[PDB]
């Protein structure tokens, strides 16, 4: 008995199957992250990714920024997080402009790990990525606003 | 088989390892909320102009209207000027 | 199957005929030189035995005799050391006032004014102060008169003769057989019990009979000439009983198991003896006894000829799990066939052991009056650190050599190694990411602190006074060490070392010996820098080892050899793809790591430990505790460490330390000299030598041995050799001048 | 792709073809030299530019010449 | 014997003997005539 | 004197360097006993220092404002012992070395393996050629006039 | 006249557990290569990408990412073992292109059906100076 097996039974594809790669917990959890929901409108997946990251980014900027000890304005350091979301929404935007063209189809795989044919994820399409950037921006600024909305009764505010 | 000149996506491993392909877990109403309020942001060209100009004007506002209580560069020197090694 | 002595008679005749034939060992080199490159190859392949022949037996016999020659040279070196201690030294004067006399064992001749280097070292002696620490060793062993050092030098000369003769004997006369070398079980048994066990027992026997009594008399202030000779403690046991009473019994508690009586001279008190500053000699003798027993037992694990015992093959094969397949099966055949594999393992372990020695000897001074000879301690630490680093780089080199030359899955397979090769990509990518993360999260903090201190924002730095990054784990560990005596160590009277236990500051002769070492944000940053540099060195060396055979760029790299320049300008460029060049770069990075390590050591000891103690207990360190605030900044390391402590070496002219002032600049010179080789390539130099050869041939004075610029590999070898020599010698001169002046 | 050329100084020892790691060189019949054969480079699209062929040419000066030209995926030695 | 003399004629050994004799000579010259920035005998 | 320099016998800084150097050695001497070996060593260094300074001042060495002997290599006949005379001595020795080595390379260039006698020295041939450099300016000059020193058309 | 063997899929592949040096997205969208050989028995052979594999008895098919990996493995198949080998190129469309041995004869052995490509009929030092090809798309060696 052995634990490490070739990637999907093919030894000549550059990868391996390990508990980190191929495991029911890892496979399910990654299959349930919004970036891997290959049948959902990319606008909504962008909303979730934007909400999670915009919410997370507020913490470090507020607690480590220059105005951190000047409590008069340190709570407004979420603006820096919001500015990074703006910058990242530009990085996301300019990425799709160069990667996918208007009439180009999806570059995502049109297969399944079991061989059956599949409908490619619309995220690797020009309009799909545009919806994801718009969703990430909307959820991003919403995540920063909602994170700054909370401030009190926390051990590290 | 693993080598099939017909389908090279299966031959070269062009698979979706962690794609779910399941229907949406996001219920309705909520999705329509985001699909109508995040609608104008999904034009990548318009979003690019909106981000650059909007972000640049936001940066210009908070920089032009800065405060001496927040930035030492605007507060300026509060002490009398020093004296150079020989000159002023 | 039966371990026994096996040799051949007269395999190689003793004659000078092959002396007169340069390059006799190689078949291409023996034809003589057509160009000058020959001259270099003769020295590069001088010790590459497994490339001179393919017979493992010849190789093993050559290696055996080379070991004997090395032992002869080491014994000659020790003979020189003891003889200089006897003939040109002030050891008898240092023995009466060890706290004021400077140890010296070299006196220069007066020819061109170099007699200025014969500086006033005390005891009416003009010489060169030594930092090797032989005085402390000779005092700990109990040596008093120059006659005993003379006799030790003569014995070392005789032993050098014996080793040289044995080297000649086991190659030209009775030369052992392959199976004899391959009796690994017997060899490990004799090295654990016979070599290490009986050696520790012999040294414990000396320490309980000579070191302890003579050192008691030295501590009491008795004049060394008025001290009884060591053998007088072996005849009249009244002398031994007047110092250690248990010797009045006569090995009776040892046989009756009343060992509790021997606690007089076999103790577990720990810490330091406050009179000498070294570990309690009774504790060291008890230690050597315990080590002797442990090794004498461990030398019985492996079976030989009497059934009982282990076979390493079975132990290896039995260790295989679900992640590693049939792991360890095949390793016994690998490690009994390849010399380079054994050399890699042993170089790695011996280098890491040397580093461990460097730490343990500073934190637990073993010899009397060693802790206060700051020059000797700093020099010992730095020297052992460099030895260990070089040996580990050599481990990497020989692992790669084994990969290229002795690895073959069709004959001697191993599952663990094959599995490692099947994901070298993942291993190297993850180590690469770890190195990037550590580089940002250690040195980037230094850049942050520099930029905050320059912008007039000392509260936005990472400091003990601002954003603190306390090494809580190491602090808690040293605290747990401090509280161990009497709790998780009831037999221990004091702490394991003084750097643990709070309080208990030991000082000798007005200078401090040891005290609790603080650990703050500076220590945290420096430890992370050390981890990062070690990781990058490991990345370079291991990536060279794993990709020695094949890669996506060159799938047949093993055919090109272990040491080859490149494989052409194609594929974008293939320079420095050989494993040899990976060792070549790992040399630079090992230097870059060890240098930061030793600078950390120097500044920490001069800031928070070493110094002068008052009569009332006021300790002022060599630098005024400036480590916490200055070392958290690159500009602080430039100013408060280099610029400040290089004063002694740039001011040593006109004194006995002027030789260090000369070596400082000479090492700067050779370091910059290496940059000509490291930044250039041999094509330009060959094109220059072309015009030079024209000039020579114009005047009928061109040599037959056509001049040729150095090879690419030789260019890199010369470059890294000179770079390392220059850097290490610069730091050597700087350290020695600084610590001998301010010590 | 890199350009490779064969000059008529070639003696026909077939050494450039043996050293080539991507099968770019060939040995064609010829009437100029004693071995009745000369080299040719019909598959420079696979040429990587290692100049392992030039390292093996005994002619003075070389009879194989590799002029490094426009880089491609094949000439850069990329497996990705 | 002839092979031993041929070894003594090799480049490093001949260089050491030659440079040792040269080093000793210059040392004795600077021992009987130390310092000397000039040619004083005119 | 020349270039504004003053002879070292006249310079006060030159004599002050000799004083301070000797007094510095004497300061090291007081630490040791009069019969000691370091004492005789320091006394010998003091006598060697006096001899050095006296010799420099006696042979007409010029001193600067720093009290250190400056050398004049313009060719002024008052100071030929500072460069031109030792330089002619060097050129005699250098030509000797080059001429003997050249004679050796010419003698072995017709050997079966000329490289053999370049990595294993033919000491008998060398010992017979080392004394031809004694007359190297003559043997070289004649080879210059007879066309034997330079290889034709190279 | 020579006829290249067509690539037969479903041909056995050597026994191998898998390594990280295998195919990547280049094989999916750009190209990849396939080497085939016969072999007499089951043996162990070092892989040009990773560790060791078990060469199956009878026809063997092995897909690699680069052409140089194929020729390197083939050369070792011809040296250590005594095995003939061919290899092809495979585009993402499914098309196959025969590569080596082109003529069915090894390239180091002269074959009469071969034509000259890039063969200059002069000494290498008889090329022209670069000024004589300036402002033209020529090189002194293309001629
Ligand atoms: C005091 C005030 C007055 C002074 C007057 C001047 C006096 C000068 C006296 C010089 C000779 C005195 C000592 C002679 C001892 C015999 C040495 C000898 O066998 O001297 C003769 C030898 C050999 O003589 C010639 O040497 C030549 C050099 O070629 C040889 O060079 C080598 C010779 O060893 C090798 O044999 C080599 O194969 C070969 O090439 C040729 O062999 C000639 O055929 C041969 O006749 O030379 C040599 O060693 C030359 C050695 C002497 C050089 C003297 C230099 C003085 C400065
Ligand atoms: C401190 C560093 C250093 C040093 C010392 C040199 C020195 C030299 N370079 Mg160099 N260079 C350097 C850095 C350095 N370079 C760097 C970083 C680069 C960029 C890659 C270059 C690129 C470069 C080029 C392109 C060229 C040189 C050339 C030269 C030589 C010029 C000739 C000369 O001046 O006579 C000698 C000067 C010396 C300093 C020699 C000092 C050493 C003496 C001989 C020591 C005596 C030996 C003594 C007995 C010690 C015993 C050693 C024992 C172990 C045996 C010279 C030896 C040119 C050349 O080749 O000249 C023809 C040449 O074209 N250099
Ligand atoms: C109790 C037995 C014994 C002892 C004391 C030693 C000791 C030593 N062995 Mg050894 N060995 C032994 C048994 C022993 N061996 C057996 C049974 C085998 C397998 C057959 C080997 C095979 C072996 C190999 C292959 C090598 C060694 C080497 C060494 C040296 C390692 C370097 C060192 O530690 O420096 C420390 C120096 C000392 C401790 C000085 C003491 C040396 C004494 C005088 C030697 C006495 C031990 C000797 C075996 C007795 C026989 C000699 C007698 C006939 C005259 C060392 C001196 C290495 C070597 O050759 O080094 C030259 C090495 O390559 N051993
Ligand atoms: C290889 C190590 C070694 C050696 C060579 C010796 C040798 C010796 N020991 Mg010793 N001993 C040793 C280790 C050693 N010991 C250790 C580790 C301990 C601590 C347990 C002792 C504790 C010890 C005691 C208490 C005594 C000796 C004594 C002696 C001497 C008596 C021998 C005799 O005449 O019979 C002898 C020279 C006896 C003695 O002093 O005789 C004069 C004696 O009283 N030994
Ligand atoms: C017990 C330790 C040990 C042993 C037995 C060996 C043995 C061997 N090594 Mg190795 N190595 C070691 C440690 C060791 N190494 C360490 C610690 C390193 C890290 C630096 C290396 C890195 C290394 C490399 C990169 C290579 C080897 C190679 C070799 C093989 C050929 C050695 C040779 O002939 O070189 C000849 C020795 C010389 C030409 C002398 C060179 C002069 C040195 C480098 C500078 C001298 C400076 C000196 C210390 C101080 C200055 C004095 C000066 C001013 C006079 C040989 C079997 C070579 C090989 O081909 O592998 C098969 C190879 O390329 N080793
Ligand atoms: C001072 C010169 C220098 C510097 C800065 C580096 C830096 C580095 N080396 Mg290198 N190296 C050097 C000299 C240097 N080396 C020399 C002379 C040699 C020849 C022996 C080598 C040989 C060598 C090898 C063989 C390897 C490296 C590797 C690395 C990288 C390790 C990963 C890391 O630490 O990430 C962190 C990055 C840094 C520490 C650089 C400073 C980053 C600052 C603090 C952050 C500033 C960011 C800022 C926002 C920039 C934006 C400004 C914008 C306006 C432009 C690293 C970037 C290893 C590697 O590839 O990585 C795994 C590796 O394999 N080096
Ligand atoms: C994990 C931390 C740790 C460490 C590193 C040590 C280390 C040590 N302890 Mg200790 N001890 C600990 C925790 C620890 N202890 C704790 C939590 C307790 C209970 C409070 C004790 C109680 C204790 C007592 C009573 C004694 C020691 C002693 C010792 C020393 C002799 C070792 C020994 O007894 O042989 C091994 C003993 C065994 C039973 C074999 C255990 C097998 C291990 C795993 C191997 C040794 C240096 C002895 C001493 O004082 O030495 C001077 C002693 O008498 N310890
Ligand atoms: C090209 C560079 C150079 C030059 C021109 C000099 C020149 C000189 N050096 Mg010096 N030196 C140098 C480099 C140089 N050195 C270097 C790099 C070092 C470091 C290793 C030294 C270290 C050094 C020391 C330690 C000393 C000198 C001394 C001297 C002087 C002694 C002259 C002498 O030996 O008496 C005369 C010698 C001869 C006439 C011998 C020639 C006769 C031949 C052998 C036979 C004649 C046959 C007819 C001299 C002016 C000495 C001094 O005292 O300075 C005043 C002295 O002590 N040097
Ligand atoms: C040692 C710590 C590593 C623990 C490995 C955990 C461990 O020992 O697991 C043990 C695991 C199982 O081994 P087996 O059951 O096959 O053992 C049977 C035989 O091989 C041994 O006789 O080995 C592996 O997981 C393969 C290596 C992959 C793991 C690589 C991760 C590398 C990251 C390590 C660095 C982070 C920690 C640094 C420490 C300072
Ligand atoms: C300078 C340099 C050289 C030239 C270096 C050379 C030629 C070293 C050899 C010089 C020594 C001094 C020649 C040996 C002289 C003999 C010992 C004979 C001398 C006679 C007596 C004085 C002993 C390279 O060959 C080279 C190659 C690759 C990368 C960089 C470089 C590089 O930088
Ligand atoms: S450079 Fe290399 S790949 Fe190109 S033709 Fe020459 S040998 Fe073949
Ligand atoms: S290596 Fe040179 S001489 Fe030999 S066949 Fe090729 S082109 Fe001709």
């Amino acid at each position: 008995y052995q634990v490490v097996q070739p990637i999907n039974g093919d030894p000549f594809i550059g990868s391996l199957e390990t508990p980190v790669t191929s495991s029911p917990l890892v496979a399910w959890y990654l299959s349930n992250l919004p970036g891997y929901r290959t049948a959902v409108n990319p606008l909504l997946r962008g909303i979730e990714v934007g909400l999670a990251h915009g919410f997370l980014l507020v913490g470090p900027f507020v607690k480590a920024g220059p105005l951190r000890n000047t409590e008069i304005a340190g709570q407004a350091g979420s603006l820096a997080a919001g500015g990074l979301v703006v910058i990242l929404s530009i990085c996301l935007t300019i990425y799709g402009i160069s990667s996918f063209n208007e009439g180009d189809p999806s570059t995502a795989p049109s297969l399944t790990l079991t061989g059956r044919k599949k409908q490619p994820d619309q995220l690797q399409t020009a309009d799909g990525w545009a919806k994801f950037t718009g969703g990430f921006f909307f959820g991003g600024i919403s995540g920063v606003i909602w994170a700054f909305f909370l401030l009190y009764v926390l051990d590290l505010p | 088989v693993y080598f099939d000149l017909e389908d090279l996506g299966n031959t070269t491993g062009q698979w979706d390892l962690y794609g779910s392909d399941a229907p949406s877990p996001y219920n309705s109403l909520q999705s329509k909320f985001f699909e109508t309020f995040a609608a104008p942001f999904t034009k990548r060209g318009l979003l690019l102009k909106f981000l650059i100009l909007g972000g640049g004007s936001t940066l210009a506002y908070f920089s032009a209207t800065a405060s001496g209580d927040i930035l030492p560069i605007k507060k300026g020197p509060q002490l009398p000027p020093q004296l150079g090694p020989r000159l002023g | 199957p039966e371990v026994k002595i096996l040799v051949d008679r007269d395999p190689i005749k003793t004659s000078f005929e092959q002396w007169a034939k340069p390059g006799h060992f190689s078949r291409t080199i023996a034809k003589g030189p057509d160009t000058t490159t020959w001259i270099w190859n003769l020295h590069a392949d001088a010790h590459d035995f497994d490339s001179h022949t393919s017979d493992l037996e010849e190789i093993s016999r050559k290696v055996f005799s080379a070991h004997f020659g090395q032992l002869s040279i080491i014994f000659l070196w020790l003979s020189g050391m003891y003889f200089h201690g006897a003939r040109f030294s002030n050891y008898e004067a240092w023995l009466n006032d060890p706290t004021h006399i400077r140890p010296s064992a070299q006196v220069v001749w007066p020819i061109v004014g170099q007699e200025i280097l014969n500086g006033d070292v005390g005891g009416g002696f003009r010489g060169i102060q030594i930092t090797s620490g032989f005085f402390q060793i000779w005092r700990a062993s109990g040596i008093t008169s120059e006659l005993q050092l003379y006799c030790t030098a003569i014995g070392a000369l005789v032993f050098a003769a014996l080793m040289l003769f044995a080297g000649w004997f086991h190659y030209h006369k009775a030369a052992p057989k392959l199976v004899w070398f391959q009796d690994v079980e017997s060899m490990l048994n004799h090295h654990l019990a016979g070599l290490l066990g009986l050696g520790s027992l012999s040294w414990a026997g000396h320490q309980v009979h000579v070191s302890l009594p003579i050192n008691q008399f030295l501590n009491a202030g008795v004049d060394p000439k008025e001290i009884p000779l060591p053998h007088e403690f072996i005849l009249n046991r009244d002398l031994l009983a007047q110092l250690y009473p248990s010797f009045a019994e006569g090995a009776t508690p040892f046989f009756t198991l009343n060992w509790s009586k021997y606690a007089d001279f076999l103790t577990f008190r720990g810490g330091l003896d406050p009179l000498t500053g070294g570990l309690w000699l009774t504790d060291i003798a008890h230690h050597h006894l315990a080590i002797a027993i442990l090794f004498l037992i461990a030398g019985h694990m492996y079976r030989t000829n009497w059934g009982i015992g282990h076979g390493i093959k079975d132990i290896l094969e039995a260790h295989k799990g679900p992640f590693t397949g049939q792991g360890h099966k095949g390793l016994y055949e690998i490690l009994t066939t390849s010399w380079h594999a054994q050399l890699s393992i042993n170089l790695a372990m011996l280098g890491s052991l040397t580093i461990i020695v460097a730490h343990h000897m500073y934190a637990m001074p073993p010899y009397p009056y060693l802790a206060t000879d700051y020059g000797t301690q700093l020099s010992l630490f730095t020297h052992h650190m460099w030895i260990g680093g070089f040996l580990i780089v050599g481990a990497a080199a020989h692992a790669a050599i084994f990969m290229v030359r002795d690895y073959d899955p069709t004959t001697r397979y191993n599952d663990l190694l094959d599995r490692v090769l099947r994901h070298r990509d993942a291993i190297i990518s993850h180590l690469n990411w770890v190195c990037i993360f550590l580089g940002f999260h250690s040195f980037g903090l230094y850049i942050h602190n520099d930029t905050m201190s320059a912008l007039g924002r000392p509260q936005d730095m990472f400091s003990d006074t601002a954003i603190q990054l306390q090494p809580v784990f190491a602090q808690w560990i040293q605290n747990t060490h401090a509280l161990a005596p009497g709790t998780t160590a009831p037999g221990a009277t004091t702490s394991t070392s003084l750097t643990w236990g709070g309080g208990d500051l030991v000082s000798v002769g007005g200078k401090v010996a040891l005290l609790p070492i603080p650990l703050g944000t500076a220590d945290f940053l420096v430890h992370h820098i050390h981890a990062f540099t070690i990781h990058v060195t490991v990345l370079i060396l291991l990536k060279g080892v794993l990709f020695a055979r094949s890669s996506r760029l060159i799938p047949d790299k093993a055919n090109l050899g272990f040491r080859f320049p490149c494989d052409g300008p194609g594929r974008g460029g293939t320079c420095q793809v050989s494993a040899w060049d990976h060792v070549f770069l790992g040399l630079f990075w090992m230097y870059n790591a060890i240098s930061v390590v030793i600078f950390h050591f120097s500044w920490k000891m001069q800031s928070d430990v070493w110094g002068s103690i008052n009569d009332q207990g006021v300790v002022t360190h060599i630098t005024g505790g400036n480590f916490a605030q200055s070392s958290i900044t690159i500009n602080g390391w430039l100013r408060d460490f280099l610029w400040a402590q290089a004063s002694q070496v740039i001011q040593s002219y006109g004194s006995s330390l002027s030789a260090y002032g000369l070596f400082f600049l000479g090492a700067h010179f050779v370091w910059a000299f290496s940059l000509m080789f490291l930044f250039s390539g041999r094509g330009y130099w060959q094109e220059l030598i072309e015009s030079i050869v024209w000039a020579h041939n114009k005047l009928k004075v061109a040599p037959a041995t056509q001049p040729r610029a150095l090879s690419i590999v030789q260019g890199r070898a010369v470059g890294v050799t000179h770079y390392l020599l220059g850097g290490i010698a610069t730091t050597w001169a700087f350290f020695l001048a600084r610590i001998i002046a301010v010590g | 792709s890199h350009s490779v050329k064969i000059y008529d100084t070639c003696i026909g020892c077939t050494q450039c073809v043996r050293a080539c790691p991507t099968d770019v060189l060939e040995m064609i019949p010829w009437g100029g030299c004693k071995a009745k054969q000369i080299a040719s480079a019909p598959r420079t699209e696979d040429c990587v530019g290692c100049k392992r062929c030039e390292s093996a040419c005994p002619t003075d000066f070389l009879s194989v010449r590799v002029y490094l030209w426009h880089e491609t995926t094949r000439s850069m030695g990329l497996a990705y | 014997m002839r092979d031993l003399k041929t070894y003594l004629s090799v480049a490093p050994v001949a260089s050491t003997l030659w440079f040792a004799a040269l080093a000793g000579l210059l040392i004795e010259i600077n021992r009987f005539f130390p310092d000397a920035l000039t040619f004083p005998f005119f | 004197d020349i270039a504004g320099l003053t002879p070292c016998k006249d310079s006060k800084q030159f004599a002050k360097r000799e004083k301070q150097s000797i007094k510095k050695l004497e300061s090291s001497l007081k630490l040791y006993a009069p019969d000691s070996a370091p004492a005789l060593a320091i006394n010998a260094t003091i006598e060697k220092t006096k001899r050095r300074f006296d010799n420099y001042g006696k042979q007409g060495l010029l001193c600067g404002a720093d009290g250190l002997p400056h050398l004049i290599v313009s060719g002024d006949q008052r100071h030929w012992g500072e460069f031109i005379t030792p330089g002619i001595l060097f050129l005699y020795i250098a030509g000797w070395i080059g001429w003997v080595g050249r004679s050796y390379l010419i003698a072995i260039r017709d050997d079966k393996k000329p490289t053999q006698k370049e990595i294993i020295i033919d000491v008998p041939l060398a010992t017979g050629l080392v004394f031809r450099g004694f007359s190297w300016p003559i043997a070289a000059y004649r080879e210059l006039l007879n066309g034997e020193l330079v290889a034709k058309d190279v | 006249g020579f006829t290249p063997p067509e690539l037969d899929p479903n041909t056995p592949s050597p026994i191998f557990g898998g390594s990280t040096g295998g195919l990547l997205r280049k094989a999916q969208v750009e190209e990849f290569y396939v080497i085939t050989w016969e072999s007499p028995k089951e043996q162990i052979f070092e892989m040009p990408t990773g560790g060791a594999a078990i060469m199956r008895e009878g026809p063997n098919l092995l897909k690699l990412a680069r052409k140089e990996q194929c020729l390197a493995l083939g050369t070792r198949l011809r040296s250590k073992y005594k095995i003939k080998y061919q290899f092809y190129r495979v585009f993402p469309s499914g098309e196959v292109q025969y590569l080596h041995p082109k003529d069915g004869v090894y390239p180091e052995k002269v074959n009469p059906g071969r034509q000259g490509v890039g063969v200059n009929f002069r000494s290498i030092g008889k090329n022209v100076s670069p000024i004589e090809v300036k402002f033209t798309g020529k090189q002194p060696y293309d001629l």
